[PDB]
Formats: C-alpha cells, sequence, structure tokens
C-alpha cells in the first residue's frame, strides 16, 4: 500500500511539469498576439486615413 | 476428503474472513489508489497532446 503512494505522487508531480511548461508557452504567444494586433491596428487606421485623404484631394 | 473439506474450509473460512476484515478494508485502499493512477495518466496524456 506504501509503495502505491510512492507511484501515485510522481505521476501527479508530472501532470504539474506539462501543465507549467504548457501555461508558459501559452504565455509567450499572448505577448506575440498583442504586440501585432497593435501594428495592425496601427496599419488599419493609416490605410483608413489614405482612403479619405485621396478622395479630399481629388 | 469429507473431514478435510470440512476441517480445512471451516479454517479457510475462519482465515478468510479474519483476513477480510483486515483486508477489505486495505483492498479499498490499494483498489480505490489504482484508480488514481488511471486518472493521474489519462489527464497526463491530454497535458502531453
Amino acid at each position: 500500500d506504501s509503495y502505491l503512494k510512492h507511484q501515485e505522487i510522481v505521476l501527479d508531480t508530472l501532470l504539474p511539469q506539462t501543465v507549467s511548461n504548457q501555461w508558459r508557452i501559452n504565455n509567450d504567444y499572448i505577448r506575440q498576439t498583442c504586440t501585432i494586433v497593435e501594428e495592425m491596428n496601427i496599419q488599419q487606421r493609416k490605410q483608413i486615413n489614405d482612403l479619405e485623404i485621396y478622395r479630399k484631394r481629388l | 476428503g469429507r473431514t478435510s473439506m470440512k476441517i480445512q474450509f471451516k479454517t479457510a473460512m475462519p482465515p478468510t474472513e479474519v483476513l477480510l476484515e483486515s483486508i477489505q478494508s486495505k483492498v479499498e485502499s490499494i483498489e480505490q489508489l489504482q484508480r488514481k493512477l488511471q486518472h493521474v495518466q489519462p489527464l497526463e496524456q491530454q497535458n502531453n497532446e
């Protein structure tokens, strides 16, 4: 019965190690998403500016 | 054999029920722990995946 408790705890340690590295990968992705999403926002604003600018010139 | 069957199986039933009383509790202890491996494994794979 004691052996089975040593066997069990080992599995749940790996559950945490996987849990941490899985959340750690997603954590890095998050920053990337927010980096570019801003850059795309910057692009679209500039896009709309030209769109009306070119009209108001003509 | 009927003497043996009587003598032996009465001893067996006493040894069994004495063990069972002590060991059915420890079986449940050991068997409910086994079920924890089967869930500790199934989560392990989904996290690895």
